[PDB]
C-alpha cells in the first residue's frame, strides 16, 4: 500500500447540517472543527506525498526502443501496452481488475492519476531495462540486457560466464516466471489482498461515521 | 507591586503579581490581552 | 579537481542555505505544528462549552455552589476533551517523530560512520561519504556522492575469441572506439589493452551470444621469446 | 474572465493552457497552476518530465568519461 | 506513511539498484525488480537467482 483515499469530511455540515441554530451551538465548543479539518487535510497532502516519493523517483520519462532487442528476455507483459486506452501493461490492467456519501463528506482526487503513475512505472522499467542502475546514480548509460544480467550475476558472487554459456536457459526460465505472475494474478484474488484491506478499511470507517448520523446520543 | 497578590480591579479578579508596565493605553482603554486573549495588563482605576 | 569539486559544492551548500528559508522547512513544519497545538489548546480556555461563562473565577464570584456546580462541570467536560484531543495528536505526532529519529539515527551508523551502497539512502549518486550538521531540532547530512559525467558511446562485446577460447573481463566490459578493443572499468572510461592479466578465459566461441574476434595480448610472450 | 471545468472541480480566474510545465500549485487530478508570463494564474495537466529515448542497441555501451562531486543536503 | 516509506526505499535499492539485503527484494540473491502500479500502492516483480 502507497496510499488511501483523500476524504475530507466538512464538521459543520457533517454535525449540523444545514442549522443554523445547530451551527451557532456548535460554535460554543471553539476550534473542534478546524482541527478536525486540519488533521484531514494533512492526512490528504500526506497522500499525494507518499505517491509521489514512491513513484516521482525519475527525473526523466525513459522510452524502451522500438526494437525490444534484450537478449531473448520478453518484457512485452510488464511494457505499457498501446492497444489499452490507458497505457497500462497487461500485469497491470491485470492489478487494476483485481481491487474493487453527501453528509459533509467529500473525496478529493489523488494529484496523479493513474495515467501519470503508470508513465512513472513505464519510465523506471524502461531506464532499468535500457541502462540497468546507472540511471538511478546519474544520466542513463545504455548496455546491452545481457551485459547488465551479467553485471548482476557478478553481484550475486556468480562469474559472468555462466550468464553468457546459460543465457537463453535464463531467458525462458524469466519469461516462463513472468507468465506464472500472470497465471497467478488472474486466478488468484487473494493476491492483492493487502491493497484491499485498505479500500475496505476506510470504507468500513466511512460507513461507520455515516450510521452515526442515526444514532439519538 | 512586585508581589504574587489576589487582585479585584473594577471587577477583574486575578492572581498574580503586578508589576510597572511600560505599555502605553490609549486613553479609552482598561485592559491588554495577549496573543491567547489572557489578561496581560489592567488600568488602575484610583490613578490611571 | 576532485578536491576542487567537493570545496565549490560546499560553497554552493553555503549559498542554497543563505539566501532560500524553505531549505530548513520541513524542521520548520515541526516547530508550526507543535505551536498551532498548543495555540489552540490555550484557545479552548476561552471556549464557553455551554457554560454562562468560559472564566471560572468569573462564575464562583457569581454562583452559588449547588448552581455554579453545573458550569463547573460544563467548563470540565470541555477542557478535559480540549487536553485529550492535544494529547492525542501530540502522541501521534511524536510516533512520526520518533520515525524520523530512527531514520537519522540509521543514516547516522551507515551514511556517516560508513559507506552506503544502499541506493539514494543518501543521496544521488554513488555514495561516497556523508558529514552531519546539528539543526534546531534535527539533523543535516551533507551527502557527498560521485555523478558520473560526461559519456561516450562505444561497441561493446559480451566476450572475446583469441584462439577458439572465449575471453571474459576479469572487471569492466570489453569497448570498440571503432576499430580497436580494450576493456575498461565500468564506472570511467580508462581503455587498456586486452591482455590475459585483464580477462578469463571459461569454454569456447560457439556458446556466447554476440562474441567478437580480437586478439588477447600474453605479458609473457615476448619475454619468453627474447 | 476564465472558467475551466476540471475533475477536481470548477476553476475560476484560471487560464487553461495546451502547455504541460512541472507542478507548481497541486489543484487536482493531473491539474496544476502557476503565476506565468502579462503576468497570469495559468491551469494545466502537470509535466512528468523532460521525455527521453535510451539509444539502447545489442552492442551499445555508454561509458563516462568525467566526473562530478555532488554534496546534497537532507534535513531529518 | 510507514508502508509507502517501505515502498520508496523498495523503489530506490531494488528497482534503481541491485539488493544486498538479504530478503528485502524476496526470496534468493536478488538480481532486478521491476515496478508496477496497482489501484493505491505498488507491486514489485523480484528476479532473484
Ligand atoms: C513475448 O510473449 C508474448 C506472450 O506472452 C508473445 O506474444 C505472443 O506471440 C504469439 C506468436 O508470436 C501469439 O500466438 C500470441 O497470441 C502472443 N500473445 C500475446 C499475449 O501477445 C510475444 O511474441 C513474445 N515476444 C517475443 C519477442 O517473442
Ligand atoms: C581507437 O584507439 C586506437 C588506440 O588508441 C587508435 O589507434 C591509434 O591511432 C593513433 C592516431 O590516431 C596512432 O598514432 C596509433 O599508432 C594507433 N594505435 C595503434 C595500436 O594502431 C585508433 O585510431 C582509434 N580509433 C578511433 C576511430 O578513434
Ligand atoms: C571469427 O573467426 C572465426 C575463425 O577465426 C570465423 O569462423 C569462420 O566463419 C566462416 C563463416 O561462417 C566459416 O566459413 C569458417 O569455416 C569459420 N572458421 C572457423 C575456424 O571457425 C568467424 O566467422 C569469425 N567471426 C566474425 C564475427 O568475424
Ligand atoms: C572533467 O570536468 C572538469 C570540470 O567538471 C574539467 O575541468 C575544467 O576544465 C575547463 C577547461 O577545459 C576549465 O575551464 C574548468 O575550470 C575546469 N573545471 C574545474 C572544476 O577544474 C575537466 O577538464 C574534465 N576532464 C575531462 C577528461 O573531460
Ligand atoms: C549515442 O548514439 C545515439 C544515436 O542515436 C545518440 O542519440 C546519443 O546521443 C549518443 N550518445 C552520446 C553520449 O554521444
Ligand atoms: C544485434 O542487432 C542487429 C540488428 O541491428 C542484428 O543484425 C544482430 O544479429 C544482433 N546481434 C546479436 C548478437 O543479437
Ligand atoms: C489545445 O489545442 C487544441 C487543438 O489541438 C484546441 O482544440 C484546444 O482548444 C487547445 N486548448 C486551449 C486551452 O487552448
Amino acid at each position: 500500500p502507497v496510499s488511501m483515499t483523500k476524504t475530507s469530511v466538512d464538521c459543520t455540515m457533517y454535525i449540523c447540517g444545514d442549522s443554523t441554530e445547530c451551527s451557532n451551538l456548535l460554535l460554543q465548543y471553539g476550534s473542534f472543527c478546524t482541527q478536525l479539518n486540519r488533521a484531514l487535510t494533512g492526512i490528504a497532502v500526506e497522500q499525494d506525498k507518499n505517491t509521489q516519493e514512491v513513484f516521482a523517483q525519475v527525473k526523466q520519462i525513459y522510452k524502451t526502443p522500438p526494437i525490444k532487442d534484450f537478449g531473448g528476455f520478453n518484457f512485452s507483459q510488464i511494457l505499457p501496452d498501446p492497444s489499452k486506452p490507458s497505457k497500462r501493461s497487461f500485469i497491470e490492467d491485470l492489478l487494476f481488475n483485481k481491487v474493487t456519501k453527501f453528509n459533509g463528506l467529500t473525496v478529493l482526487p489523488p494529484l496523479l492519476t493513474d495515467e501519470m503513475i503508470a508513465q512513472y512505472t513505464s519510465a523506471l522499467l524502461a531506464g532499468t531495462i535500457t541502462s540497468g542502475w546507472t540511471f538511478g546514480a546519474g544520466a542513463a548509460l545504455q548496455i546491452p540486457f545481457a551485459m547488465q544480467m551479467a553485471y548482476r550475476f557478478n553481484g550475486i558472487g556468480v562469474t559472468q560466464n555462466v550468464l553468457y554459456e546459460n543465457q537463453k536457459l535464463i531467458a525462458n526460465q524469466f519469461n516462463s516466471a513472468i507468465g506464472k505472475i500472470q497465471d497467478s494474478l488472474s486466478s488468484t484474488a487473494s493476491a492483492l489482498g493487502k491493497l484491499q484491506d485498505v479500500v475496505n478499511q476506510n470504507a468500513q470507517a466511512l460507513n461507520t461515521l455515516v450510521k452515526q448520523l442515526s444514532s439519538n446520543f | 507591586k512586585n508581589k504574587c497578590v489576589n487582585f479585584n480591579f473594577n471587577g477583574l479578579t486575578g492572581t498574580g503579581v503586578l508589576t510597572e508596565s511600560n505599555k502605553k493605553f490609549l486613553p479609552f482603554q482598561q485592559f491588554g490581552r495577549d496573543i491567547a486573549d489572557t489578561t496581560d495588563a489592567v488600568r488602575d482605576p484610583q490613578t490611571l | 579537481l576532485i578536491a576542487n569539486q567537493f570545496n565549490s559544492a560546499i560553497g554552493k551548500i553555503q549559498d542554497s542555505l543563505s539566501s532560500t528559508a524553505s531549505a530548513l522547512g520541513k524542521l520548520q513544519d515541526v516547530v508550526n505544528q507543535n505551536a498551532q497545538a498548543l495555540n489552540t489548546l490555550v484557545k479552548q480556555l476561552s471556549s464557553n462549552f455551554g457554560a454562562i461563562s468560559s472564566v471560572l473565577n468569573d462564575i464562583l464570584s457569581r454562583l452559588d455552589p449547588p448552581e455554579a456546580e453545573v458550569q463547573i462541570d460544563r467548563l470540565i467536560t470541555g477542557r478535559l476533551q480540549s487536553l485529550q484531543t492535544y494529547v492525542t495528536q501530540q502522541l501521534i505526532r511524536a510516533a512520526e517523530i520518533r520515525a524520523s529519529a530512527n531514520l537519522a539515527a540509521t543514516k547516522m551508523s551507515e551514511c556517516v560512520l560508513g559507506q552506503s551502497k544502499r541506493v539514494d539512502f543518501c543521496g544521488k549518486g554513488y555514495h561516497l561519504m556523508s558529514f552531519p550538521q546539528s539543526a534546531p531540532h534535527g539533523v543535516v547530512f551533507l551527502h557527498v556522492t560521485y555523478v558520473p559525467a560526461q559519456e561516450k558511446n562505444f561497441t561493446t562485446a559480451p566476450a572475446i575469441c583469441h584462439d577458439g577460447k572465449a575471453h571474459f573481463p576479469r572487471e569492466g566490459v570489453f569497448v570498440s572506439n571503432g576499430t580497436h578493443w580494450f576493456v575498461t572499468q565500468r564506472n570511467f572510461y580508462e581503455p587498456q589493452i586486452i591482455t590475459t592479466d585483464n580477462t578469463f578465459v571459461s569454454g569456447n566461441c560457439d556458446v556466447v551470444i554476440g562474441i567478437v574476434n580480437n586478439t588477447v595480448y600474453d605479458p609473457l610472450q615476448p619475454e619468453l621469446d627474447s | 474572465s476564465n472558467v475551466f471545468q476540471t475533475r477536481a472541480g470548477c476553476l475560476i480566474g484560471a487560464e487553461h493552457v495546451n502547455n504541460s510545465y512541472e507542478c507548481d500549485i497541486p489543484i487536482g487530478a493531473g491539474i496544476c497552476a502557476s503565476y506565468q508570463t502579462s503576468q497570469s494564474i495559468i491551469a494545466y495537466t502537470m509535466s512528468l518530465g523532460a521525455e527521453n529515448s535510451v539509444a539502447y542497441s545489442n552492442n551499445s555501451i555508454a561509458i563516462p568519461t568525467n566526473f562530478t562531486i555532488s554534496v546534497t543536503t537532507e534535513i531529518l
